[PDB]
This record gives C-alpha cells, sequence and structure tokens, in this order.
RNA sequence: UACAUAGCUGAUUAGAGGUAGACGCAGAGAACUGAAACAUCUUAGUACCUGCAGGAAGAGAAAGAAAAUUCGAUUCCCUGA
RNA sequence: CCUGAGUACGGCGGAACACGAGAAAUUCCGUCGGAAUCCGCGGGGACCAUCCCGCAAGGCUAAAUACUCCCUAGUGACCGA
RNA sequence: GAAGAGACGGAGCCGCAGCGAAAGCGAGUCUGAAUAGGGCGAAUGAGUAUGUAGUCGUAGACCCGAAACCAUGUGAUCUA
RNA sequence: GGUAGCGGAGAAAUUCCAAACGAACUUGGAGAUAGCUGGUUCUCUCCGAAAUAGCUUUAGGGCUAGCCUCGGAAUUGAGAAUGAUGGAGGUAGAGCACUGUUUGGACUAGGGGCCCAUCUCGGGUUACCGAAUUCAGAUAAACUCCGAAUGCCAUUCAUUUA
RNA sequence: AAGCGACUGUUUAUCAAAAACACAGGUCUCUGCAAAAUCGUAAGAUGAAGUAUAGGGGCUGACGCCUGCCCGGUGCUGGAAGGUUAAGAGGAUGGGUUAGCUUCGGCGAAGCUCAGAAUUGAAGCCCCAGUAAACGGCGGCCGUAACUAUAACGGUCCUAAG
RNA sequence: UGAGUGUUUGUACCACAUGUACAGGAUAGGUAGGAGCCGAUGAGACCGGAACGCUAGUUUCGGAGGAGGCGCUGGUGGGAUACUACCCUUGUGUUAUGAACCCUCUAACCCGCACCACUAAUCGUGGUGGGAGACAGUGUCAGAUGGGCAGUUUGACUGGGGCGGUCGCCUCCUAAAAGGUAACGGAGGCGCCCAAAGGUUCCCUCAGAAUGGUUGGAAAUCAUUCGAAGAGUGUAAAGGCAGAAGGGAGCUUGACUGCGAGACCUACAAGUCGAGCAGGGACGAAAGUCGGGCUUAGUGAUCCGGUGGUUCCGCAUGGAAGG
RNA sequence: GUGGUGGCGAUAGCGAGAAGGAUACACCUGUUCCCAUGCCGAACACAGAAGUUAAGCUUCUUAGCGCCGAUUGUAGUGAAGGGUUUCCCUUUGUGAGAGUAGGACGUCGCCACG
RNA sequence: GAGCCGUUAGCUCAGUGGAGCAUCUGACUUUUAAUCAGAGGGUCACAGGUUCGAGCCCUGUACGGCUCACCA
RNA sequence: GCGGGGUGGAGCAGUCAGGUAGCUCGUCGGGCUCAUAACCCGAAGGUCGUAGGUUCAAAUCCUGCCCCCGCAACCA
RNA sequence: GGAGGUAUGAAAA
C-alpha cells in the first residue's frame, strides 16, 4: 500500500515537502534531512 | 471519558477507526476484547502515553489509578517496600523539597521568589498527601489481602506470580486514586485472593474500568460492557453484564446477516436477468432496451451493497509429540529444596508420572508450585534428591512470567528453529494469529495475550511427549482458553499443569493432583475443592 | 327564565352599484421562457383574480444617516454604479 | 411619580431586505416562550467591550412624484382610404 | 427660455501612475533571504466631449411559422 | 333541470362533453420558444473564401485557430521561385546482417516403430518423424547489414520577383 | 360440425358491434354508524332518512364437476421485548468578549454571546407469526428390466414449492 | 389544557442516626474555637429494652436513685480527648417539591343525542338534561408514509437506427525517408511501482554453448575456453544503452528552496525541455555530478470543503466572527 | 628503438605465423607496511629486484575473416507525357542495394628515455 | 432448394502406421437359468483421388438424420 | 460473441476472505449371514483442467490457454 | 375346562 505523505520540520513545524512511501515497506514514519525554506537550513523532517 | 472520531493505526495495522464512546461517571465499566483488540491501548490514550492520529479522547481532571498488565520493576533489586512506597509521591517531592532549601542557602536574593513559591506547592502537596501513609500502607498489607511481613523485606522480582499480582494491586490502591483503571486484576490470583478484589470492587464508590477475561469475575462487578472490536476497529458499549453483552451483539450481527442476505438476493436477481438479456438475439430489441435499464439498477445496488465484516479467526492447535510415552516418564525421589535464606518449600518429595496422565500441581499463592515446575525443568538444581526424566521423554516448558522471548527480536526471530523451514514457521504463526507481516514485528510492542501465543506456538513446535505447563490460560482471551484446553485434553502425551483456572482443568479432565504445601499425590476428583477449603 | 338578554315593531343613520383597458396600496399569485437540458435560480412578485381607495396614492417628523464630524421628517430627479 | 407588554426580544417555520442561511445584521408574518424600564432601552451587518448616534412597541400631515376616460386651445421633417 | 437655441449649474465621469490578494509602497512595485532573476509598469504621453458609421450587449431585436405551457372566464340547446 | 376541464360522465371504446378531446372552447401571459424550414426589395467598382484542426450532452449548432476583407505600425526585407551549399530522416527499391514466415539437399541429436535381450534394457533397422548445425533458394505494413528520387529545415549566399 | 362468449343487453357519434364491456352467480376484503367510501380548504353533502341478510372496494363471471403445491420474497394483518430513530426537552463541556490579576508572557469571575456531549423521545424500519379466490411462484443431473427400447426403481444438487 | 389520588423516581432544605485501620486508656471523621464544660431545668454509679457493631464496644429509650461527673492536666499516636461552630461521609425520615406512569374528577372543548324558546324551522343560536372529556378537534413544529398528484431527467459516436463496441493517457504500423495526417483500420499497454529500483564515489560485464565434474537428472551450484550482445534495462511497444542508462559495494536524501535567459509544442486551457543565478546541502581528493528513476503513460479545470502556515484584511474603535 | 599520450569512420580491426627485451613495459618475489577479497595478496594496495621472453607487450610476414570500395548496368523515382490504365510504357533528370575491379595488416601529432 | 451430419462384427457403439450385448465352447449343477472362463465375427457403405502408407485427409455416388429456407 | 463450469470412480464442498485437501455415494479387502441385502471394521482413490505470474506460501489471487454446457450470430 | 365385552431365497424333479 503506497501513499503521499507530508514531511514536516521538526524545528518550526512547517510543512515543508510532499511525498509518497509504501506503508508494507516502510512502516515507521518517514525521517529526512531536507531543506527548510523558513529557516533556510537542512533540518530533520519527519513524516505526520 | 469521551472519545470522537478515535483513530490510531501502528504502521500498517490499524486500531481504531473513527471509533466513539462515552462512558458516564461511577460506571464500573468492564472492558471486554480478543488478544490484541486494544484494551490496553485504550488506558494509554487515557493516560496520555499514546495520541490518536486523528480525533479527540477527553478525559477528566480527577486522579487516576492505573494497574498495568505488566509489572514494572525498574531495577531488580528493589524491594517490595520500595515498589509499594513509591505508589505515593511522597518521596519525590521530598527529594525536590530537600534540594529547593539547598537552593535557598545558595542563592541570596535572585532565585527566592521561584525558591519560595515552589517550596510552598511541596508542602501544601505534601500535606495533601499526609505523611502518614508510612503507617497506613504497612497495615493496608494486612487488611487487603494477608499480605505476610517477610515479603515486605524481599526483592520484588524473586515473588510469585500471584503474590506479585497482590503487591501491584495493593499499590493502586495505596496510591488513594479517583479513577481505577484495572487490566486483568486478576490474572494470577487464586481463588481465595479473588474474592477480596471482588468485594472491593463491588464496595469502590467511584468509576472503575476493568480489562478482564474472566466473565464471572466482570459479572458480579459490572454494569456497563464496553466491547473493542478487532475486525471493525470500533468501540461499542452495552448496559448490561458480559451475557447482555453477547446477547446484544449476537442479535446485532444476525440481524445484519440477514440484511446482508437480502441484498444479495435481489443482486442476483437482477443480475439473473441482465445475463438472459446479454444472451438473447439482437433482434429482440425491446429485452435488450430492458436489458441495459436493469444494467444501470444493478450497477447501483452493487455500490450499495453492505460488505459483510469477516469473521474473526479463531485459533487452530494440532500438538502431537514425535515420541511415545513410556510407564513412567519422570521420577522424582527424595527431593527436598529451599531458596537460599527462606524455609524449606518441599522435605523429601517423591512422586512418579505414570505416562498420557493430566498431572496438577495444586496449591496457593507463593506456596512452591512454579518452583516445583522450574526444578524439573533444571532452572532450579535439587538441594536433596534427584530428578530423573526417562530417554524416552522430550519436555516442552510454558513458564509463568514470559520469561522465553526476546524482546529485542521479531515473532519470526523468536520462534526460528533449525528443524522447521521459513514457510512452515509463517504457517504455523498463521494458525495463531499472525498474518503476512504481522510475524516481522517485534515482540516488545505485542500484547502479553499476544506473546502467550507466541510461547505456546514454541511449545507446539517442539512437539514433546511431556508438558510442563505453568498457568497456560493465563493472559489469554476466553475463546482462545477454550481452545487451549480442548486441544490439551486431546493430546497424547503427559501434562504437568498448574492452573487456577477451574474452566481450563475441567477440560483438560485432570487424572493425580499434587496438593502443596502438603504433599499429596491423590486421583484428581471434586475433592480438589476439599483441599482448597481446607 | 326570575331579573335580563336574545328576538320582534317603529323611527333614525349610511352603505350597496358603475367606472378610466390609466395611475396607487394591499391579499393571493402562474407558466411558457433563460440557464443553450433541468430541480436551486430566472421569466417574477410580472400576467391574471380580488379588496380598498384618492385626485393623486403610498412615505413622512429619527429607538435615523454616519464616524470628514457631523447631518437633521418624507417623497422624486442626477450621481454613486 | 410618568414616558406606549404578552410589547421588545428569543426558539422554531417562513418571508422582505440587491443579500438564495450564509458569519448574518436590519424588517415582517405564524407558533411557543418571554424583558427592562433613565444607574433604563435600541442601533452602528454574527457576537462582546468601549465610544458615538438615537428613544420603539400610538396617530395625523401639504409640496415636489405617478397617470388621462374626459373638456378647452394648440403642435408635428406624424398617416393620407 | 418659443415643446428652441442659449446661459448658469463642476456634483459627478474619463484621462494624467502603477504594482500587490491585501497592509502598503510608488516610476516603480510584487514574488523572494536577495542590491539576483523574473512578472506587470515608466523610460517609449494624449486624452476627452460630441457627431457619424461598422459591430456587439439588454430589449420580441431582420420577418413569418409550431406542437405546446400557464391564468381568468364561456359552454350538458349535441352527446354521456 | 343537475354534474365543467388540475374537471365532468363513461354496461369502459382514451368513449362523450356544441360537426377534430391522451385532456373542450374563448380571452390574456403573448410578438411563448424554435441550435429548424421558408422569405429578406436598387446599382456599379475593388478584393474574394470555406466545406479544415482542436473542444463541445457535440456531431445539419457553437467557440478559438486556420482561410477572406478594410485600416494602421514598423523593419538589418523578414515572403515566393530557382540555383549553390550543409544538414535531419529510414520511405520506394533492394537485402538476409537481426526477428518472424519458408523450400530443397547433407548430417544427426532426439523421437517413433520393430526385433533379439531385457535389468528396457545393450544393440541393428525403416532411405518413418526429425531438433540444432551447414549448403543452396525465397519472403515481410508492424524485419533491416543498406538505402534513393522527392519533399523538409537553414544560409547577413546568388538571380528574379514582391 | 368446431372455437369463443352462458343468456336479453352495452360499446369506439363519423373505418372495429366482437371472443370486448355489462350481467345474474362465486369469492375475498373494509365498514359498529358522525360507519367505511367519495365531493369539498371548511361548512355541508351523498352513502341513508340505509345499519353487517347493510354499504364500499378488488377479482371472477349462468349452470354442472372442480379449484392442486409454495408464506422464502413483496404487500396486508397481528406482535411489542430488543436494535435504529426526528422535533421538542436537557445543558456536561469548548470557544468569543473582559472586570480584575500578570513573571512581554499569560491567566481570567460575572454578564452577554457562538457551538454544544450524555440523558429523554412516538410512529416507522429491522425483527417474529399469519395470510395466496392477496402481489406472485410452481426445478435439474446420473444410473437402472435376462432381445432392443423405455425406466416402475435407486442416487445426487437446488428450492418457498418444484 | 384545568383539577385531584396513588406509584416510582431526581433535586433541595429540615430532622435525625454512623464514623472501630496501628498504636493509643479506647469505636480518633476533618477543621476552628477550646479552660473551662455539663447536671435538683434530675449528675455519677446501677437495672432492663432497642439500634449499631469491625463483636471489642458504640449509640439510644425506659425503671429506680438523687448530685455528681467530664474536660485541661498525663503518656500514646500523624492526628486526643469535654463542650461550641463550620461542616464531611454513610443510611432513614419530614417537607418543598421537578419529572415519568397510574387511574379519578369536572368547569374548558365536542355531541349528524333528547326536551324547551326564538319559531311557521330536521338550519342556527341560546336554555336544561345526558354522553364524552382535558381526550378529541384545531394551530405551529417534527418523523414516517405517500405515482394519489406535480415539475423534470432518462448521453454521444455509429457506412440509417437498434444490439454489440468505443469515449481520457502512452507505444508501434497505417503515415507516402522533416513534422503533422483519418477510418466501428492492424496490434499492445496505463489509472502504478521503488525509501531503493533515487544521488554520488569507486568498482564490475552479459545470454548461451563446449568440456570436465556427488547428490544432480535437459536444466540447481563449480572450473577453463569460445562467445559484441544473441542478455539485462520494475512495468506495453518504439527508440537507446556494453565508454553503460546493465550489475555490485560505501556514504547519503538534489525524490532540494526561490527561480529561470531561451526554446519546443500549441486555438485556448494546458503540456515539454532548459543552460544559468542565489540559498543550503549529498557524494568525491579534485574535476565535477545531483531540481528523482534509460526515455516516452501512471492522470482531472473551476466551484465547494478539510488541514497547516501567514508581519495580509478585520464594516465606529479593540477584539471576534469571517475572509 | 622503446614507453607514455592523443587526432582521424577497422583502409586503425580479427585470425595465423616469426623476432626482442639493451633500456623501457612486463610478467616475476613477498604481505611488514597503508589498503583488500561479499572466501582467496587471483584482483586491488603496498615493498623488491631471483629468473624469463614463456605470456602480454612492440616489430615483422600474410588478404583467411572482418573493413573500405570505383566504373558499367539495372531497380526505384522528381518533372513532362501515353496506353488496352489493379498495371504498363515513352522522353528528360537523378540513381541505388546487390555484384564486382581494386584498396587495405594504418596514418597524422606531442613528450621521456635511446 | 441449399448446407451440414453420419454409414465400422449378428445388434448398439468406440476407434495417416476394438468395447458391450448377441453366438459358440468350457467349467458349476441331477439338468438347467444365472454366474466364471475361453473362443470366433468385420473391419471400416461403394468408387476415385492425396500420401511411403488411408477406417482416419479430399472428391463423387447411394442411403438415411438434422438444420435453414418468399413477400409486402 | 455472452455466460456457466473443470477438486478422488460419480456427484458436491472448500475458492470470495493465501497456510490445513474434505462430505456423500460408490469401489477394494475383511467381518456378520445357510447365502444375498442391510449392518460392522479397515484401505485405497485427487498434488484441485492446463501453462505462466503474485507470494514466504496458491485448489483459493492474476493472465493466457484447452476442454464441456446453455444462448446468440440480425432486426422494418 | 369352554363363550361375549374390555427384507429376500431363480426353473423342473
Ligand atoms: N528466585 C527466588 N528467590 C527467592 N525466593 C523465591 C524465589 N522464587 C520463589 N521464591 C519464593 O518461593 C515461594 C514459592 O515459590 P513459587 O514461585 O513456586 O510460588 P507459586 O507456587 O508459583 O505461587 P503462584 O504461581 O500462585 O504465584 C515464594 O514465596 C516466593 O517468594
Ligand atoms: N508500538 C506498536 N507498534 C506496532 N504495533 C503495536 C504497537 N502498539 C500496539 N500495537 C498493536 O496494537 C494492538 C492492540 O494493542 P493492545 O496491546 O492494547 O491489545 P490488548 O487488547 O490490550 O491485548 P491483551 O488483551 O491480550 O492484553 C497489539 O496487537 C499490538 O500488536
Ligand atoms: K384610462
Ligand atoms: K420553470
Ligand atoms: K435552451
Ligand atoms: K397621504
Ligand atoms: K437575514
Ligand atoms: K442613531
Ligand atoms: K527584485
Ligand atoms: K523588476
Ligand atoms: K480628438
Ligand atoms: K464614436
Ligand atoms: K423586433
Ligand atoms: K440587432
Ligand atoms: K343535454
Ligand atoms: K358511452
Ligand atoms: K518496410
Ligand atoms: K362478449
Ligand atoms: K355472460
Ligand atoms: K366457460
Ligand atoms: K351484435
Ligand atoms: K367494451
Ligand atoms: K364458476
Ligand atoms: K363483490
Ligand atoms: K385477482
Ligand atoms: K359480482
Ligand atoms: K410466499
Ligand atoms: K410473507
Ligand atoms: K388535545
Ligand atoms: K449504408
Ligand atoms: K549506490
Ligand atoms: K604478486
Ligand atoms: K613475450
Ligand atoms: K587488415
Ligand atoms: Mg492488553
Ligand atoms: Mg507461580
Ligand atoms: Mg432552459
Ligand atoms: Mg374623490
Ligand atoms: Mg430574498
Ligand atoms: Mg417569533
Ligand atoms: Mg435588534
Ligand atoms: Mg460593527
Ligand atoms: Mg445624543
Ligand atoms: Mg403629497
Ligand atoms: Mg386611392
Ligand atoms: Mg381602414
Ligand atoms: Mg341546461
Ligand atoms: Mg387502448
Ligand atoms: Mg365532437
Ligand atoms: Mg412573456
Ligand atoms: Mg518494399
Ligand atoms: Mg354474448
Ligand atoms: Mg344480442
Ligand atoms: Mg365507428
Ligand atoms: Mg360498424
Ligand atoms: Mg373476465
Ligand atoms: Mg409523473
Ligand atoms: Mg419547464
Ligand atoms: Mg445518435
Ligand atoms: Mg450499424
Ligand atoms: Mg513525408
Ligand atoms: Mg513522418
Ligand atoms: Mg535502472
Ligand atoms: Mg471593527
Ligand atoms: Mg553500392
Ligand atoms: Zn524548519
Amino acid at each position: 500500500m503506497r501513499v503521499n505523505i507530508t514531511l514536516e520540520c521538526t524545528s518550526c513545524k512547517e510543512r515543508n515537502y510532499l511525498t509518497n512511501k509504501n506503508k508494507r515497506n516502510n512502516p515507521d514514519r518517514l525521517e529526512k534531512q531536507k531543506y527548510c525554506p523558513r529557516e533556510r537550513k537542512v533540518t530533520l523532517h519527519r513524516e505526520t | 471519558m469521551r472519545g470522537q472520531k478515535m483513530n490510531l493505526t501502528f504502521g500498517l495495522e490499524e486500531v481504531y477507526e473513527d471509533a466513539e464512546f462515552h462512558l458516564g461517571d461511577f460506571d464500573k465499566v468492564g472492558i471486554v476484547g480478543v488478544n490484541g483488540a486494544g484494551k490496553t491501548t485504550l488506558f494509554r490514550l487515557l493516560l496520555r502515553e499514546l495520541k490518536l492520529d486523528k480525533g479527540k479522547i477527553t478525559i477528566g481532571n480527577s486522579r487516576i489509578g492505573y494497574l498495568p498488565q505488566e509489572i514494572i520493576i525498574m531495577d531488580e533489586k528493589m524491594t517490595v517496600l520500595e515498589f509499594l512506597a513509591e505508589g505515593r509521591p511522597i518521596k519525590k517531592m521530598e527529594t525536590e523539597l530537600n534540594y529547593i532549601y539547598e537552593k535557598l542557602t545558595v542563592v541570596d536574593d535572585d532565585k527566592q521568589d521561584r525558591l519560595l513559591k515552589r517550596m510552598g506547592w511541596l508542602q501544601e502537596q505534601l500535606e495533601y498527601f499526609d505523611c502518614y501513609e508510612a503507617e497506613s500502607i504497612l497495615l493496608d498489607l494486612v487488611d487487603s489481602m494477608q499480605i505476610d511481613f517477610d515479603l515486605f523485606d524481599q526483592p520484588i522480582s524473586e515473588l510469585s506470580g500471584g503474590q506479585k499480582s497482590k503487591i501491584s494491586f495493593a499499590k493502586v490502591l495505596y496510591s488513594k486514586p479517583e479513577i481505577l483503571l484495572l487490566d486483568q486484576p486478576t490474572n494470577h490470583l487464586d481463588s481465595s485472593t479473588k474474592e477480596f478484589v471482588t468485594k472491593y470492587l463491588k464496595s469502590y464508590r467511584g468509576s472503575v474500568l476493568i480489562i478482564s477475561h474472566d466473565i464471572d469475575f466482570l459479572n458480579q462487578i459490572i454494569d456497563k460492557i464496553m466491547y473493542i472490536d478487532k475486525v471493525t476497529h470500533k468501540i461499542s458499549i452495552y448496559e448490561g453484564d458480559y451475557y447482555t453483552y453477547k446477547k446484544k451483539y449476537s442479535e446485532n450481527q444476525l440481524l445484519r446477516e440477514k440484511m446482508i442476505i437480502q441484498q444479495e438476493k435481489e443482486v442476483k436477481e437482477l443480475a439473473t436477468f441482465v445475463q438472459k438479456a446479454k444472451q438473447a438475439s439482437q433482434t429482440n430489441h425491446a429485452l435488450k432496451r430492458m436489458g441495459l435499464e436493469r444494467a444501470i439498477r444493478l450497477d447501483k445496488k452493487k455500490k450499495n451493497l453492505t460488505k459483510r465484516d469477516k469473521v474473526y479467526k479463531r485459533v487452530k492447535m494440532d500438538i502431537k509429540p514425535n515420541r511415545e510415552v513410556a510407564r513412567t516418564p519422570l521420577k522424582v525421589e527424595n527431593v527436598t529444596f529451599h531458596y537460599p535464606g527462606h524455609p524449606i518449600l518441599y522435605k523429601d518429595l517423591s512422586f512418579q508420572i505414570s505416562g498420557k496422565e493430566r498431572f496438577l500441581v495444586v496449591g496457593e499463592n507463593g506456596v512452591g508450585k512454579s518452583t516445583l515446575l522450574k526444578l524439573l525443568m533444571g532452572i532450579n538444581i535439587p538441594d536433596k534428591g534427584k530428578i530423573i526424566f526417562n530417554d524416552k521423554t522430550d519436555v516442552a516448558y510454558y513458564s509463568q512470567e514470559l520469561e522465553q522471548l526476546d524482546e529485542e527480536k521479531t515473532i519470526l526471530e523468536n520462534v526460528k528453529s533449525d528443524e522447521y523451514t521459513d514457510w512452515k514457521l509463517r504457517a504455523t504463526l498463521s494458525n495463531f494469529l499472525f498474518y503476512d507481516d504481522d510475524v516481522n514485528k517485534k515482540v516488545n510492542v505485542l500484547s502479553p495475550g499476544e506473546k502467550a501465543r507466541i510461547v505456546l506456538c514454541k511449545v507446539l513446535l517442539q512437539k514433546a511427549n511431556l508438558l510442563i505447563l505453568d498457568q497456560p490460560t493465563n493472559h489469554l482471551d476466553p475463546e482462545t482458553q477454550s481452545i487451549i484446553g480442548a486441544n490439551f485434553n486431546l493430546f497424547e502425551g503427559t501434562i504437568i499443569v498448574v492452573s487456577h483456572n477451574p474452566s481450563f482443568v475441567e477440560q483438560i479432565g485432570i487424572n493425580r493432583m499434587l496438593i502443596l504445601p502438603s504433599g499429596n499425590i491423590d486421583n484428581y476428583s471434586p475433592e480438589l475443592l476439599e483441599y482448597y477449603s481446607n
């Protein structure tokens, strides 16, 4: 089962990126290092 | 207590889907559901340990007394008194208050305002939890369940399962709570201890939610029954007792089933006519026309046709011994044992099992039942005597406290054996209701009931001819208990069992019962009640 | 039915009806049509019917318009648009 | 001491306000509930506070406005059987 | 004022500044972290009142033509 | 004399209700609407199409574009034709280098029969069917080792033209 | 001599006079009287100046012999426990505003105000039973006899019933 | 639309009764006051009855008698004793009562019931009986039912129409060597997938065949040789790829943010490619590559609504509502 | 001459055969070193110089394979025409594929060591 | 009229290199019937063609059985 | 072309919703009976039509294919 | 002692 997800910056809680993931292959909430335009620096973004 | 549009999904397997519930105050609510239904998860939401993915869960401001399904032993060396004392926040605040005084001396005129406020609250809070409790707790043990004071100075980890349950229950009462959240409060208790718990819960004036798989225990207390559905991922709340819930539920599924039947008949009727028109000659214009018109109704029907919920599948156990039992599977002769520093549990204990025999080790809490079984396996080395297993005897052990599982590893990793291939493991795990990627789940996230199935599955995969089972039905939902008992009854091997569940022993059909601490190898009969009375 | 009232008799008083196929106020109030179909919507509070009128009617002397600080019943016209 | 009570207002169902329930003022109708009264009351587009403006639940009122069946005197890059 | 022209009447309308959803800024402005780029504008200026003609919009809208729909009324002197 | 049209009456036929009743007649809304058919009146001069693309409850309608006409602005002249040069592409043809289809010859794995001998087993056979290889010979819109004539794109190019 | 209709009658004025309608007879069902039914917003009427041997409705259609099986489905009738269920009642809680407190912070009574959960809430529906001269429905496959054929007979699937 | 009765109930006063954990003298509810308090207005001790009871005692009523006790004091305990105030649990009542139901009443309402008067009168209105009765009827609101009735919808393409098929996107042939090009022409696919099957650094080269080799056989894995692609490239086909785009490993998240000269395509709406700049990064020593995947399908305008962010607005003003 | 490094369509290749290591390149000796094998110092990486042209490597011979490939002729086709018009023919221009003559066992550069 | 379908032992049916029933023979029985066993009986309706080879494929002829078969 | 089906000898489940191949009759063998039937006890009989995908795993899901059954293959 | 009422098995011998 593949579904679209939103990645939110853990620092400013800004819903920054849109992506998708296969729930079966990645049961746990995805986490990436992505640029946060509000803070203008790379930060940890976690799926909500 | 109220929850709206509750949603919760751990990975791919969901728990609640748009679930709702409203519980009025002063309601002794009995929470019922199969293992894994999500009964413990509900309390975690109430305790704010978990957060719903979507929806709102509403809890009153009153203080909550929580009895966990599993005992929380922070350190192995913790004493019973330390464990009980941790129920009240007296010690924690005093340590903070003592530090506050230290800060006051160091700081002269900077933080005094903050320190003074913190000191005042601690004193007021400390007085609210009146510090006289030091004496009350000591006597709460006496009046509660006749808990001896010798245990009071003993490490908690060394207590028996029944003894631990008494301590944990007393700790909840010691905290003096306003709402009682009891998660299987009688998991290991014996018949006598259950009586006290029942009477206290009957008298308790406040609201008490009880998660229990004991129907009789709930019926005496429960006035409202909340059922957590495993397939619909919803919550339904009934007024009455367990039987009333079963009666109301069975009728609803019957009335739902009849609705789905009639919707299928109408769909089949249209389908049958649509096909008749489809295969008619192209020259029959009117029939072809009517066929398309009914095709439109058929489509609208198929889009409003309720799906029948898949009935939750029950466990299937087929335990068979690889080899055959002997006339003397196990020989115990003049066996004495004592835990270093404690009275001898039994002296010159000598018994002999016969083979394909149902052997019940009867007793009360903290009498040596689990010690004897540990003695046979080799966990405990006998102080005196010998224990001899015939070379034809293979032994399978089900421990009382679920100490045979690796919490860090997954379900599949735990059951991995050199004698079984992968698909064989998956097939059996499916017989225990672990379907597809449910076997890759860590054992640390499973409920006690689901873990019990893994231990049972391990016992089954051994294919031993001697089964040393220590309270097997514990943590199991009532449906699974009957399945367990029925299959053991048909087991073609020797069974050494311990069980405080009267129903489970009846199904197995015990042959000989061994009473403790007064060693008495006796033929099984309703005279079991006579020993219990005496 | 006793008082009385109701009824009955007489006198007294002012109404009925018609228009001007116009204008005014009110009661009740369509559909074709437009929406390129159609039900919300539009035609439209229009057509028709009915009551009441007056030379005009209706409204009218702030429990208002505003927020420039102010204006000072209503009606109609230009503008706002 | 008096200053318009089953009224103002509210619920429900409709309707008029350019405004089709919309966040909805304001106004009217039906039904039910239902105030205060000068330290009071209403409005300033949900609602509250401050400020400002006004004083409902009684009545009357000419002119500017609308129309011409008719009568009088005329007019027309209006018709001419 | 003659059913006229004309006079008065500057309220009001269009143009002279644009940009932005808006606060707002302004030959710039918006986006953007940006004195970057880019969009829309200025540099690069003519509009307005009236007449007339072409076309369009609201009106029946180039003319004739339905089966029909709706609202008042008139008809049982034929026929049931 | 009674029953009147959102109706009446009907021994029942959509039967009658003033010589046409699946909903009477008259007046009004009303000049209903008609993407449909018909008609639309003087003259000469300049120019002169389209019957296509896209979308459309769209297909005999409509909208934008394409094609026509009138006016205007500006250009390092950007259009057309021809020649020269350079290009992109896989068609006609041809070919078998790949992929399908395919003929005959050589050989044969293997398969079929069939005997002896079986432990189906060890052989000897049909000029029986025969893979794969090889020799020769064909075939193709969805095959290509190849590959035009034309057409097309472009040149501060050249001539003519507009 | 056959079909249809029992019969006399009635019908598409103006293309159909019939097997169509009607009919006496049969059956079912509603109706206890201010009856049900119908006209009418209502009043008021018809039913009736009648009273279940009466009146209305459905079907069938003299007479004679008969009218078989299915109540699973759809209607109707009954049932009233349960589940579902509107308005109304009810007002736990959450926002808006701000007297007053505040450690920018923020908190926050009362009033007004915007939403409002539990609980209460009929019929109906679900559900149970009956009902077919109520609407309706009324089945397949395989084998079997000592000529052959066929199947009295036997299995089996399905159904409310075949 | 009004009276009562009764029943079961919820609320609120007012009466009462109860308070036993340990120790403590012992039946210790909490807090405040508390050195004094109570009793011939009948105290102590005593007798019985009753209630509680954890069985220890507690509380209470009565019988006699007649004047005493209790408290502070004392140690215990966390808490101390009497009595007063505020009350707090627990269980009985009284009352106010608010509901649901029960029946009953009668004066509202009703009578196509009788009699009487208006009065010629089967109307009507009054009067007296009778019946019924807060029901019915009627108004507002609400649920159900409701072809009894009403307004409407009930595609298009199409070798006529029907039936069947099709409707959007990708690939090939048709397609006539640029591009484009139709048919109810010939063939297939799409409505996804991957957390690596993306990026980068480094490294590697396939399919089959022959030969030899246990299980093992045509064909599992192993070794040499031949072998230019006859493999593989997630997924249809075409194009492309062996200087890899195929395959393995390490580290990572560029499957980045703000854009974007200029192009292709194109009626519009859209669609496609894009160097390069800035910010902050991944890999690499560096060069440099990275704005997903070998390329081309894997998608849906507006309106409306949800969620998050927001130095935007806020109908007198501050908020709010709502945008 | 050898070794690096390139340009140019393999006319540069493939196959077969011959010669040489003086230098250089290689094999070659080991794993102590940085580094490495989804096992192996085979490879990669490192240290060294016992032996050999055996192999690779370079030079040379060869047209067997592959590669390049003229002319002539023909198919096809633009334009202009004709016919008995599914097709075929004529004039003019263009002109393949195939087949063949033949070419070709490379050439044009830079650097270091000789 | 047309197109198909077939034709195999005494009967009913299978089938490009016979099965049932029937009939005989044995056994069993005092003898039979029934059983059990064994045996024989054409091969492909008739001609022609293709093929190395035809019951199998292709034609024609016989015999039968299926189907379809005209207009407003 | 539209549907329905292929599981033991026959008839049927199981298929939806992935784990383990069943029920009935029938057949074979042995019992009971003087013998047959009925009855009793044992046993056999399918890799689920077939070939590929999906999966850890396929009778079960997907795709195709082969068989058998019914209907249709043209209307004024 | 006497009367009435209360599963299959063939044909011929
Ligand atoms: N590891 C140990 N160390 C010290 N004491 C122990 C230990 N295990 C048990 N004991 C003591 O042994 C006594 C009885 O042993 P056991 O575990 O057999 O009780 P039990 O019979 O199983 O009771 P139940 O199962 O009902 O709880 C307990 O009092 C317990 O305190
Ligand atoms: N963190 C988690 N991650 C993955 N799965 C989880 C997690 N937490 C819970 N689950 C799943 O939620 C399911 C239900 O939760 P829960 O443990 O409360 O069931 P339960 O009814 O309390 O069990 P039992 O009654 O037998 O004690 C569990 O089967 C468990 O597998
Ligand atoms: K007039
Ligand atoms: K309309
Ligand atoms: K229209
Ligand atoms: K007036
Ligand atoms: K409003
Ligand atoms: K005002
Ligand atoms: K800028
Ligand atoms: K700019
Ligand atoms: K001008
Ligand atoms: K003009
Ligand atoms: K007009
Ligand atoms: K016009
Ligand atoms: K008449
Ligand atoms: K008639
Ligand atoms: K071709
Ligand atoms: K007749
Ligand atoms: K008759
Ligand atoms: K008859
Ligand atoms: K006649
Ligand atoms: K008739
Ligand atoms: K009859
Ligand atoms: K009747
Ligand atoms: K009938
Ligand atoms: K009758
Ligand atoms: K039925
Ligand atoms: K029924
Ligand atoms: K009432
Ligand atoms: K045609
Ligand atoms: K990688
Ligand atoms: K080496
Ligand atoms: K060499
Ligand atoms: K060469
Ligand atoms: Mg649990
Ligand atoms: Mg134990
Ligand atoms: Mg319209
Ligand atoms: Mg007048
Ligand atoms: Mg309005
Ligand atoms: Mg109101
Ligand atoms: Mg108001
Ligand atoms: Mg305001
Ligand atoms: Mg004022
Ligand atoms: Mg006036
Ligand atoms: Mg004349
Ligand atoms: Mg005239
Ligand atoms: Mg008349
Ligand atoms: Mg008719
Ligand atoms: Mg007529
Ligand atoms: Mg009109
Ligand atoms: Mg060709
Ligand atoms: Mg007749
Ligand atoms: Mg007659
Ligand atoms: Mg006639
Ligand atoms: Mg006639
Ligand atoms: Mg009849
Ligand atoms: Mg209708
Ligand atoms: Mg209409
Ligand atoms: Mg059409
Ligand atoms: Mg057609
Ligand atoms: Mg072309
Ligand atoms: Mg092209
Ligand atoms: Mg790839
Ligand atoms: Mg404001
Ligand atoms: Mg050539
Ligand atoms: Zn951030």
